[PDB]
DNA sequence: CGCTCCTTCC
DNA sequence: GGAAGGAGCGTTTTTTTTTTTTTTT
């Protein structure tokens, strides 16, 4: 019902909401918040099922608390949202898959993802259907095929051979070419993952990654186009 | 006024007995008519192969000659956004029948053209009244459907028209016309129709006009391929013969032979040879590859233009090249 | 004063000074312009197409067409996009370059060039009786750059309102034009003058200017670097010789567009290291190169030639950069943003040179 | 007159719903308790989310029903002002019910609520959910923003199985006195793939047509699902029988072109057995051939050249 | 997800 | 005096058609 792409449709976030005079206004402090930590979460789940330490010594699943609470600390940073699945879990008698809100992965944790792969999965079939069915809304816009692009050198700090790189390029400048299909974005993606891990080492120190810079490049042709109309 | 008429339109079935070559849905349906259980409906198929018609038919064999009094068809060319779906579809679904005959009925002709929005919308709109009102859904591309909606349809495919039905259909199309048609016509005329009805009374209707006298004159093969302005078989053989035997300067001037006496295009040419070079028998499979791919390249490069006698050059070379994996 | 290029230009036919064929032809077109076609002058750039055209116009009206002034036309697209258009303006002819409009400019075909196709222009005599009708002229700069529904809708509005309008397009290059476009037009060929006749105008305009010249010589250098672009040639005539106290020297330099001094120094580059980090750094200077508004198929073609100029390369070495440079510069034709095909391009030579 | 049996034989109990046997019996271990908390229902079409929800809130809330159950669905409007208007003032109702009964706003394909009515029932949940509870139902969970599944229960229905399938068919068989063979409900339950509406329709369909449901019969009407015939297509070994089924399977029973890539596509992005570099590939071929149907060439000659490409990758 | 510094815990 | 855990960084944002929501009207 909204096909629109502006940037508060796409994200809810200060930058989007506020406008850059109000946020680096000298009045104005910000401070970014980080999801809860394990060992805090761990620690509250633990004093919630103390104070419930009757019914779950009832229901026999105070021997199993230690286990649902450090599956619920390795899953989410939300308090309340691990409180909820607390409840739900002691509260029932039969055995129901924990599971808690899903969390959405930044840009640059997808740019990671697709360049050095996911430490919990070993298939990179798995790792990129998940990323498309979950992250379709960031994999979707133009940038990331720019970050991917302006970021595959951090590798090793840019040591491996010209051949991969120029793979990787070539595959991106094919995708360019589709008209914006998923398959295009699938077939990116996928190349870039597979070049990778055939060059993965455990002796590999890598770089940093940046955003890519083509809206300093759209601000300067903005202000030629200024300058020769004041030419002209 | 039925005589003015295009034939497409002047021999649209007006009863369920009139539609040919889906005798398993036709079969189906009446029979659910006839014990008035009617589900929700999917027509899924190819064009021309009587999905509107069978549905109407259907409706006027439900309400007689006053269908169109208690059936809401809606198609694209109608706008059917969310507004609509929750205001008109929504009101017209939600009151009763004009003298409470039975169930209503919406037809949502190409709703494959329909916003995901809306066929969202549509889902409680379907299941909530069912008791009252029965939904058909016409479409050719079942991709541009939600699954909510297909999972809440009875789905009934319409196969392309085999060639029994169609040769039934012309039969009567020519006793009702003062029109002779030979049976080297009537294969050339279902070779070309691929399946689809329109095709085929369009083609007839230029060949009765070709006729000079058509209260005498019969339609013989040769002018269906002037009406159609398609090469015939033997033109085909020759071009592939001279290609696959004859060396280059003798096929280049075959083919441009060929082409020059009636104004061959050269995309008909390649779909006709295709036809023939998919029932040869190959020992080598690299040349089924090589041809399909180069033939595929050749055929949307010419979709967009291009230089037609680089193009004929094209397709004598990648014959040639393909075939030399054989030796 | 104003530039060299403009001071000096011809203002009628009999003062074109090269392709003296063309001249005749342009002459025999002028003969009688009542049953004039549509025109498409096609050439490379620089050459004097629009010198031309303007030349050909006063034969048919007279020096009044020179007599430009501009006007800003307002359009406003269905999400309410308001912009501008500049139309130049001589009492019998316009001038409009729709491509700057980009994927706009079928709007600018659509609106304002169907209206004045539809206003009939027609005038009081002076001295007959009845008002008398004139056929409007437009110039269409940057055909080549239109994008196709602009050229589709140039169709019909050429056929049907050929009494009152007539085109004359100019581009360097028709391989973009569709074909209908080119059907509905007579296609005239602009060569580029010869370094004899550049060193002409060159020796014409030093004679003119009073700048003592030291050889013949040195101009017909100037001409060798403009690679038959005159204005280039006329540009850098002035450059240098203001740089030299209006006194030219076989020892002077000679003054090059500095974007291609860039890419000179970045094919040096490419040719001495092939790794990843040069690629990096070859990134940094294409999107330098393309900060200035420089058209990313011009960077292509100025970096492939450029390599190819290399001594050091063989004959493998260069047959694989001119394929990579065709097919790249399809993907540039084809694709959306240019820089992925130029990384490509330089990260294929890096391979194939290494 | 008669309804179709989809609706005719929709379950009214929770004791009636097949599958997810888990996920039905907490459903149930609420209802007899009555502490419901806001709840989200993930799941493919036609497994009994709906069903679910609404047997639950019967259950719940017995003869008040009528006055503690509001229910919205895609259908109504759901834009911000109803969230303002309509759901706050529901929610601010003060009703009387029996200790551990709370009033419930089911949101049906809540995924398809706008953004700004979502953030909007933030405060609401917040204000009202001590005597208000919500359960929202939908197809993808991620589509809801993550403030609201911040406070709800996760329940994710998984596909049914062929058992569950069989053990309704069969009820609504001996309810309907319908005569069948082993082979025809094994083909009714095939050609569902695991949604239990097909299965109904398509039985009530083969029964219509001629009443005893066997294999033959079923198969003239009912078509084995697309999504296996393009499998077997892509995963032949020889380049003609990939051929042969594209022709005979696909092209002639009247499967457009843009079908056939779209499940293509899909299907390829499933394949466990292949190689990574050669899925991609095939990925890559598909999607060409996707946007030469998308221009306008939609001719089975360039499936015949996709499928040559994927078999020399395979090479 | 990887790298770079401040605790935190034994 | 070994890691183990954690925080902070790595960022910016129009445009073709078409559909839709919202607010004031
Ligand atoms: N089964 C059929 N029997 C007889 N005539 C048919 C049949 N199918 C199509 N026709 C003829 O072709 C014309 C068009 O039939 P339609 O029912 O409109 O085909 P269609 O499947 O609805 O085409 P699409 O999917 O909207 S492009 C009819 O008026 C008939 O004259
Ligand atoms: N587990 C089930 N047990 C019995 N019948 C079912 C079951 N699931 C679906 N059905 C039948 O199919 C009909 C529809 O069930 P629903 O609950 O509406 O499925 P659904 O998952 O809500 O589909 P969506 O997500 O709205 S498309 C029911 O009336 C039942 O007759
Ligand atoms: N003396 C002389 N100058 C010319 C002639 N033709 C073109 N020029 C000049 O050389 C420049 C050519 O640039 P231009 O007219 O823009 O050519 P275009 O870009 O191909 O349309 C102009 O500055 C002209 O004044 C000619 O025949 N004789
Ligand atoms: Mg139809
Ligand atoms: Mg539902």
């Amino acid at each position: 019902n909204n096909y629109r792409k502006f940037g508060i449709d796409y994200t809810f976030s200060a930058e989007t909401i506020m406008n850059k005079e109000i946020l680096m206004h000298p009045r104005l402090k910000r401070i970014k918040f980080n999801p809860i930590n394990s060992t805090l979460l761990k620690k509250h789940l633990k004093f919630i099922c103390v104070q419930n330490m009757k019914m779950l010594k009832e229901k026999n699943k105070w021997n199993k608390r230690q286990e649902v609470i450090d599956y619920i600390a390795q899953e989410t940073g939300d308090i309340r949202s691990a409180i909820t699945t607390l409840q739900f879990w002691a509260t029932s008698s039969g055995s129901l898959p924990i599971s808690t809100r899903e969390s959405t992965i930044s840009y640059f944790h997808a740019i990671g993802k697709v360049i050095h792969g996911s430490h919990s999965t070993n298939n990179d079939n798995e790792m990129i259907n998940n990323l498309f069915e979950n992250s379709n809304n960031l994999l979707s816009k133009e940038d990331f095929k720019l970050g991917i692009l302006e970021n595959y050198n951090t590798f090793n700090k840019g040591e491996f051979s010209i051949s991969d790189a120029s793979s990787i390029v070539d595959c991106l400048s094919e995708c360019d070419n589709m008209n914006g299909l998923p398959e295009s974005n699938e077939y990116g993606l996928r190349e870039v993952r597979k070049t990778f891990r055939n060059i993965s080492k455990q002796g590999h120190n890598h770089g940093t990654v940046y955003f890519p810079r083509e809206w300093k490049v759209r601000k300067l042709q903005n202000s030629f186009k200024v300058q020769a109309e004041d030419w002209l | 006024s039925k005589e003015n008429l295009p034939w497409v339109e002047k021999y649209r079935p007006e009863t369920l007995d009139e539609v040919y070559g889906q005798n398993e849905v036709i079969t189906t349906v009446r029979k659910f008519v006839d014990e008035g259980k009617l589900p929700h409906l999917l027509f899924y198929g190819p064009p021309g192969t009587g999905k509107t018609s069978t549905i109407v038919a259907l409706a006027r064999e439900i309400y007689g000659k006053n269908y169109s009094n208690m059936v809401l068809e809606l198609n694209a060319s109608d706008d059917r956004g969310i507004d609509v779906v929750r205001n008109q579809i929504k009101d017209f679904a939600s009151t009763r029948q004009i003298f409470s005959k039975g169930f209503k009925l919406i037809i949502l002709d190409e709703a494959d053209a329909m916003t995901n929005a809306a066929q969202n919308a549509l889902r409680r709109v379907i299941e909530r009244y069912t008791k009252n009102t029965r939904f058909c859904v016409l479409a050719n591309y079942a991709h541009k459907l939600t699954p909510a909606l297909l999972s809440r349809c009875t789905r009934f495919r319409f196969q392309p028209l085999p060639q029994e039905a169609i040769e039934r259909r012309i039969a009567n199309v020519l006793v009702h016309e003062k029109l002779k048609l030979s049976p080297n016509a009537e294969k050339a005329l279902i070779e070309l129709s691929n399946g689809d009805m329109r095709r085929v009374l369009n083609v007839l209707q230029s060949c009765k006009a070709t006729l000079d006298n058509p209260d005498e004159d019969e339609i013989s093969d040769d002018v269906i391929y002037e009406c159609c302005g398609a090469p015939r078989p033997s033109d085909l053989k020759a071009v592939l013969k001279s290609i696959l035997e004859d060396d280059w300067g003798t096929a280049h001037y075959t083919l441009n032979k060929v082409r020059s006496a009636k104004g061959l295009a050269l995309i008909d040419l390649i779909e006709g040879i295709v036809k023939i070079l998919e029932d040869y028998e190959l020992q080598n499979e690299e040349t089924r590859v090589h041809l399909l791919t180069k033939l595929a390249d050749i055929e949307y490069s010419i979709s967009k233009g291009g230089n037609d006698q680089i193009q004929g050059s094209a397709v004598i070379g990648a014959i040639k090249a393909s075939f030399e994996n054989e030796t | 004063m104003s530039l060299w290029v403009d001071k000096y230009r011809p203002k009628s036919l009999n003062a074109l000074s090269h392709n003296e064929e063309l001249t005749n032809f342009l002459k025999s077109l002028s003969d009688q312009p009542r049953d004039l076609p549509h025109l498409l002058l096609y050439g490379p750039n620089g050459t004097g197409k629009k010198t031309r055209c303007m030349a050909l116009l006063e034969s048919i009206f007279g020096p009044g067409v020179y007599r430009l002034k501009i006007d800003v036309r307002q359009f406003v697209t269905a999400s309410n996009r308001k912009l501008e258009l500049n139309v130049v303006s001589s009492p019998y002819h316009l001038e409009i370059t729709p491509s700057d409009m980009g994927n706009n400019d079928r709007i600018v075909i659509q609106e304002l060039l169907k209206e004045v196709a539809q206003m009939e222009q027609v005038d009081f005599q002076d001295s007959k009786d009845g008002l008398a009708h004139r056929y409007k002229c437009v110039i269409i700069n940057e055909a080549n750059s239109l994008t196709k529904d602009a050229q589709a809708a140039l169709r019909r509005t050429m056929e049907k309102y050929s009494k009152n309008i007539r085109l004359i397009m100019v581009c360097d290059s028709m391989s973009p034009i569709i074909a209908p476009i080119k059907s509905r037009c007579l296609l005239i060929r602009c060569p580029a003058p010869s370094d004899s006749e550049i060193s002409t105008i060159l020796s014409d305009v030093v004679t003119n200017e009073r700048i003592q010249l030291e050889t013949k010589d040195i101009l017909k250098r100037i001409a060798q670097a403009s690679n038959g672009n005159l204005r280039v040639s006329l540009l850098m005539l002035e450059s240098m010789a203001l740089n030299n106290e209006l006194a030219l020297k076989s020892s002077s330099p000679i003054i090059k567009p500095d974007w291609i001094i860039v890419i000179h120094k970045l094919t040096r580059k490419i040719v001495k290291e092939r790794s990843v980090n040069s690629l990096i750094e070859c990134r940094a200077v294409l999107y330098d190169l393309l900060a200035h508004c420089i058209p990313a198929n011009i960077i292509l073609k100025e970096l492939t030639f450029s390599l190819l100029d290399v001594e050091t390369l063989n004959t493998t070495n260069k047959s694989s950069i001119i394929e990579y440079s065709s097919v790249f510069d399809e993907r540039l034709s084809l694709g959306n943003k240019a820089i992925f095909h130029l990384e490509g391009f330089i990260a294929k030579v890096m391979c194939c040179l290494d | 007159l008669q309804l179709p049996w989809v609706e005719k034989y929709r379950p009214q109990v929770l004791s009636d719903i097949v599958g997810n046997k888990e996920t039905i019996d907490r459903l149930q271990q609420i209802a007899k308790d009555g502490n419901m908390p806001h709840m989200i229902i993930s799941g493919m079409p036609g497994i009994g989310k709906t069903t679910s929800v609404h047997c639950l809130a019967h259950e719940l809330l017995g003869r008040s029903y009528a006055d503690g159950v509001l229910e919205l669905n895609a259908s109504d409007d759901r834009g911000i002002d109803v969230v303002r208007n309509q759901i706050k003032h529901f929610a601010q109702k003060k009703l009387h019910l029996p200790p551990g009964k709370h009033k419930i706003v089911i949101l049906d394909e809540a995924d398809s609520m706008t953004a700004g009515a979502q953030q909007a029932l933030r405060r609401t949940m917040e204000l009202y959910s001590n005597s208000t509870r919500f359960a929202f139902a939908c197809n993808q969970s991620n589509k809801i923003i993550e403030p609201l599944q911040s406070r709800c229960a996760i329940l994710r229905y998984s596909k049914l199985s062929d058992e569950d399938v069989l053990k309704r068919l069969l009820q609504i068989i001996k309810l309907e006195d319908v005569k069948y063979t082993n082979d025809g409900l094994e083909a009714i339950i095939f050609t569902a793939e695991g949604d239990m509406r097909q299965a109904i329709n398509n039985l009530q369909s083969t029964v219509a047509g001629h009443g005893l449901v066997n294999a033959d019969n079923v198969f003239k009407i009912v078509d084995s699902p697309h999504p296996l015939i393009v499998k077997k297509m892509l995963l032949a070994s020889n380049l003609e029988d990939s051929i042969q089924i594209l022709r005979t399977d696909l092209w002639k029973k009247g499967y457009s072109s843009i079908d056939i890539v779209t499940t293509s596509f899909r299907v390829t992005k499933n394949l466990a057995q292949v190689k990574e570099s050669v899925r991609l590939e095939m990925i890559k071929e598909i999607g060409l051939t996707h946007m030469r149907i998308l221009e306008g060439v939609g001719t089975y000659l360039q499936l015949a050249s996709m499928l040559a490409k994927i078999h020399k990758l395979n090479n």
